[PDB]
């Protein structure tokens, strides 16, 4: 195959909704080692993205039948292993994408909007392993998902402005982090307060093809605040 | 209602 | 993983996880325990093929209007043709799975005629299916296997059951819209959805306490159908 | 729109 090839491809399963293959495609253009666009990251994200929420979705759903179930072992039982089943399925999608982004994503990732962007996804795509770790491992795996995300966000506080989207995406799912993996509201609303309060001292600094997508963000950093305090 | 989360798409 | 009512329960739960492919799998091997199947069974392997096969159904009509769209344009014509070919044999491979467990435990099981109707719209429906994307040679034939099955469901149905049982206006609806979407023969489409309706309004007498929200559901599609093919 | 179908869930 060749890269221009493989992004027609993978953008045809897109609108296709076929989005295990659009991140088959997507893998292959990676392993070809050079930097992608900032088209091709997009449809990286949105394929793998939509692979691994399904099995988030799937999974909430099962673990949620399996804690009602107690007092009849034959129908818990039954769904311990399928939740082990769909669990397994997700580690390894995990564990796809976390491969890409050592090997290849975040080493060649020149500049500052990509080493933040792809070290936030290193950072989700732990968080997406510590929503479902048990045993012994959880504390490794939060811990790396933190550590990544507090190398993007310190990048991001010094290279970028306060209304990139990628910046203020960062903000969003670290607090995020804060709140549903760490127990601690207080760091994850002062976190998505001040990304807000501080995006929208500056919309002068909104650009025509990405005040869209930084509105969005900050309607959702509110909706988390909202949420949370309530 | 869950916690929300994005990817940016540029 | 040879319990029956446990292949059951397995199915009964990735309906609820949505995971179509892994509950397709559990009500086949239901199926061809020889069994002859519960009407909550029958129920399960519907709903697991339907969202199964519909998925390959949307993506065919994407990908097929894109292909149509890209007249003009020699490489993104010639990709959107090899993926619709892809997305072809996989609808093409799940419906000859359905078309095998209905020929081989389905309909030749059957005591009832309630089943039996089911089960014959159900090989109407999985023809078409194939109509829906067969071309040329084959074509011709797939046509004529989908409408020698609905025939034999609509005249049992005519026979065996009141013209306000969900299973008869579902054939009805089905079968107004075969001849429609797949032979393009509009006026017997209309003539066959007003009958339908107009005979189920007509006997409103034989409506159950647990069927009149489902059958009343049908009756409108009936005449939605209608509506939409009169312009 | 499109013709609808049902295999009617009961």
């Amino acid at each position: 195959m060749d890269k221009n090839e493989l992004v027609q491809k993978a953008k045809l399963a897109e609108q296709a909704e076929r989005y295990d293959d659009m991140a088959a495609c997507m893998k292959s253009v990676t392993e070809q080692g050079a930097e992608l666009s900032n088209e091709e990251r997009n449809l990286l994200s949105v394929a793998y993205k939509n692979v691994v929420g399904a099995r988030r979705s799937s999974w909430r759903v099962v673990s949620s039948i399996e804690q009602k179930t107690e007092g009849a072992e034959k129908k818990q039982q039954m769904a311990r292993e399928y939740r082990e089943k769909i669990e397994t399925e997700l580690r390894d999608i995990c564990n796809d994408v976390l491969s890409l982004l050592e090997k290849f994503l975040i080493p060649n990732a020149s500049q500052a909007e990509s080493k933040v962007f792809y070290l936030k996804m290193k950072g989700d795509y732990y968080r997406y392993l510590a929503e479902v770790a048990a045993g012994d491992d959880k504390k490794g795996i939060v811990d790396q998902s933190q550590q990544a995300y507090q190398e993007a966000f310190e990048i991001s506080k010094k290279e970028m402005q306060p209304t990139h989207p990628i910046r203020l995406g960062l903000a969003l799912n670290f607090s995020v982090f804060y709140y549903e993996i760490l127990n601690s509201p207080e760091k994850a609303c002062s976190l998505a307060k001040t990304a807000f309060d501080e995006a929208i001292a500056e919309l002068d600094t909104l650009s025509e093809e990405s005040y869209k997508d930084s509105t969005l963000i900050m309607q959702l950093l509110r909706d988390n605040l909202t949420l949370w305090t309530s | 209602w869950r916690s929300m989360t994005v990817v940016p798409y540029l």
